[PDB]
DNA sequence: AATTGAGCCGAGCTTAAGACCTCCTTTACCTTTTCA
DNA sequence: TGAAAAGGTAAAGGAGGTCTTAAGCTCGGCTCAATT
């Protein structure tokens, strides 16, 4: 009961990212399939190549980090 | 107190500041009291000098 | 997933070069030599696309691709028809099959992508302008002729205007987008970002000509027409 | 009800062409002879098919593909691009553009109406623009006639206001509940005020305004020539 | 080999005060209408 | 013809947004030991 209440706090949170962003981030590390996916797999499938999708995943982390739209999972840890 | 019932229209404000107080529906000197100078200052086209003015007319009424 | 293509062409050679194409843009690519063959795997599949040569023994490609929109499982997957283009005649015929676009032969392995991406997009950035490039990697911009180095929130701050170039920003959505805050954070420091970027950017930041100010509704990214370069 | 087809090219010929051959085949054309104003029919009518050409004047078609795509309300018209094919550049441009097909020039009427019938088997509110004027809500100016007029907020809603009843009586109570969302009996008097800017930035002579005229005792009206009647009034 | 974290720095970033330019409001006085 | 009665224009003043600097911070990069 403490997956599924998880995950619904993290989309809510990833909801306020842009959608390319949240996207990135979902492919980085695995949400949708469980593996997670190189660059270059995204470097292919998406748009631009790589070392593009590095840049998107560190400018959506930095929004993450800030302590507006994401607080409570502080408490997961 | 007796002051305290006194229509906001006795208070001889601005026309200005008259008519933003009446658009933000405060119709008594209660409800005026019921604002901060903060609140006062938050009224749309409220400035510093209206809230002032309306400090003013309070002393005026005690 | 990766989108589904049924490739249907008698020419082992273009149906090999389409195959290799659209597996290196990653595509889970079928294969089918005949009509039949290719009904019956577009039946039992149900790909996201089909290409359709036209030119298959027993059985020309038109009868295929109105068979296909005959069956409730195939009828709405579109069809992409390949054709010769020669004679007025298959092209009547072709207003009949149902085809939902065409591309003739030889073709562009491009614009081949292209209509395969708008046909995914239908069934589900500004890098340049005028004068202004962004180089994502070095986190620079090209304007006009000069290379101007960025700080990470001012080449943001700058690439989220160019996505809106010639429309106004607001306050909040450039909070929203760059530092991703509560619409109600404080905004003056946009106000200062979008200073620095008037002093790396205009020839006068006190009248700047690009980056305007719209008082009361934000900031907008004018830039001059590439036919209006040289007089600038 | 007949498709809504919205042409924009500036090419008065092949505008023309397209309009005709399109009428023939039962459609409902409206045509627009620039991108700006282009983009502000498809934002007023929401036509069931833009065809949309490539080098309009003082917007590309590229940019006005882009903004249709970025409304909520034309993000979902399919868009026919129409263009000269010559340079890679370009092509690799559109790439990014989000067009739904492209149309090369010269092009059979054929390969046109066919492409008409599959965007339209594949589908399957407020004025911006009248006469001389583009509203440009975006940038809060307005094109009157050829000239760009910048206006603040109030003007801009106030001319808007007015535009949404164009050859109508305005009362100012009805201004002062759209505009302003005031009281029907707050003072009337600011508006007044306001106006003569909208007609000093719009009439040739703000002593004798043509356009906005004053209905006295009922308010203000915005009456605009036809388009027919453009080439008489450009010169004032 | 590949990471990795640590010190030592100045580049990126934020805070607060003050000034300062558009936008708006309301007045004082008019001009300009429709009507008895 | 005289007279309401509305409708304009030019100010004065304020309100609000948008720019400028002195104080201070902290943040990433660069080197460079120190290692799994």
């Amino acid at each position: 009961v403490a997956k599924n209440l998880l995950r619904e706090d993290l989309e809510g949170v990833l909801s306020t990212l842009s959608p390319r962003e949240r996207d990135v981030l979902r492919l980085r590390y695995g949400l949708d399939d469980g593996r997670m996916k190189t660059l270059e797999e995204i470097g292919q499938l998406f748009n631009v190549t790589r070392e593009r999708i590095r840049q998107i995943e560190a400018k959506a982390l930095r929004k993450l980090r800030h302590p507006n739209r994401n607080s409570i999972l502080k408490e997961y840890i | 107190t007796p002051e305290s019932q006194t229509p906001i229209e006795d208070l001889q404000l601005s026309v200005r500041a008259y008519n933003c107080l009446k658009r933000a529906q405060v119709n008594s000197v209660a409800d005026l009291l019921s604002y901060t100078y903060e609140d006062l200052l938050e009224i749309k086209n409220f400035g510093q000098k209206s809230a002032e003015e309306v400090v003013e007319a309070l002393e005026r009424i005690g | 997933m990766k989108p589904r293509i049924l490739v249907i062409d008698d020419d082992s050679a273009i149906l090999e070069l389409v195959a290799v194409n659209l597996e290196m843009s990653g595509y889970d690519v079928r294969k089918a030599e005949d009509g039949i063959k290719g009904q019956a795997l577009a039946v039992q599949l149900v790909p996201d696309l089909i290409m359709l040569d036209l030119m298959l023994p027993r059985v020309d490609g038109f009868t295929v691709c109105q068979r296909l929109r005959r069956d409730e499982r195939t009828a709405e997957i579109p069809v992409l028809m390949l054709t010769a283009l020669g004679q007025t005649q298959d092209k009547v015929e072709g207003f009949n099959a149902g085809a939902d676009d065409y591309l003739t032969k030889p073709f562009e392995v491009e614009e081949m992508l292209a209509r395969v991406r708008a046909l995914l997009q239908r069934t589900d950035e500004i890098l340049s302008y005028g004068p202004l490039t962004l180089i994502p990697e070095r986190f620079e911009a090209i304007w006009f002729n000069r290379t101007v180095k960025l700080t990470h929130l001012e080449f943001e701050l700058l690439h989220c205007l160019l996505q809106r170039h010639g429309q106004t920003v607001a306050p909040s959505e450039i909070l929203k987008e760059v530092w991703g805050y509560d619409p109600d954070d404080d905004i003056e420091t946009i106000r200062v970002h979008i200073r620095h970027l008037r002093t790396k950017l205009e020839p006068d930041p006190r009248h700047p000509r690009y980056i305007k100010t719209v008082y009361g509704a934000g900031y907008c990214l004018e830039l001059p027409a590439e036919t209006e370069l040289h007089q600038h």
